[PDB]
């Protein structure tokens, strides 16, 4: 993901 | 889910069920693998929920059958509710579990990506609804994984179908004209799953809808992308 958690 | 069909294991291997034990054990909710100690959920979900003590967070499940006392969960750590929420139909309809352990990640139970700010353009047109909930009104909780492919609504079209609310840009719709396909009881705060240049974004979060897929009435979404910030915010904290 682009998003990164 | 109203009009869906049985999942397959291992299709929606994010899709997590809440479970509360108080006074029985019974499924709550559902909910999203975000990160491996979180979990993405719905704010109404905790309505008289006084501590974490009574949730268990199961995930690689397909059937509800497969929760016995001796089924593996997580225990919740912390419930963190946005502060701004007050109720589903007012918006901020979003809540994140932290998990008293981690997930190892495999083919049964992984995360779904948030969506990214500059998806927020983005048109998604293959856009499913997962859970166990009711197949309509006065039903019950589904044994299988159910799934429903639905279209997103504009919010321009979204706020014509609910006059007397207010539908903010912070909420997306979904659901056809005609209905016949939407989330229903038991299914809040589980996915709106969309695919996009082959992946899949957690687009929605299951919040409201006047009934169970009537005609002209969408079913009404925490808006994922609005709240990317938020999660990280909560996720990421130094
Ligand atoms: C044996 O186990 C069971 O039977 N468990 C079991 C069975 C049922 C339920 C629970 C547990 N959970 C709760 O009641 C916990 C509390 C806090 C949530 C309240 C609200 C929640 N709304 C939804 O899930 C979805 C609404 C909804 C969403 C969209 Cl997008 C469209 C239309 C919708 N509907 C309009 N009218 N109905 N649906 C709900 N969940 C249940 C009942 N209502």
């Amino acid at each position: 993901c682009t998003t990164k958690i | 889910i109203v009009g869906g069909t049985a999942s397959v294991r291992g299709e929606w291997p994010w899709q997590v069920t809440l479970h509360t034990t108080s006074p029985t054990q019974r499924h709550l909710c559902g909910g999203s693998i975000i990160g491996n100690q979180w979990i993405l959920t719905a704010a109404h979900c905790f309505y008289g929920v006084e501590s974490p003590k009574i949730l268990r967070v199961y995930s690689g499940i397909l059937n509800q059958s497969e929760i016995k006392e001796d089924t593996s969960f997580f225990g919740v750590q912390e419930i963190i509710i946005h502060d701004q929420y007050k109720m589903a139909e007012s918006g901020y309809d979003i809540a994140l579990l932290k998990l008293e352990t981690t997930v190892g990640y495999g083919d049964s139970q992984r995360p779904i990506c948030l969506p990214s700010k500059g998806d927020r353009n983005v048109i998604y047109t293959d856009c499913w609804v997962t859970g166990w909930g009711y197949r309509k009104l006065r039903d019950k909780i589904q044994n299988t994984l159910q799934k429903a492919k639905i279209p997103l609504v504009t919010n321009e079209e979204c706020q014509k179908r609910y006059r007397g609310h207010k539908i903010t840009h912070k909420m997306i719709c979904a659901g056809y004209r005609e209905g016949g396909k939407d989330a229903c009881k038991g299914d809040s705060g589980g996915p709106l799953s969309c695919k996009h240049n082959e992946v899949w974004h957690l687009v929605g979060i299951t919040s409201w809808g006047e009934g169970c897929a009537q005609r002209e009435r969408p079913g009404v979404y925490t808006n994922v992308v609005e709240y990317v910030d938020w999660i990280l915010e909560k996720t990421q904290a130094v």
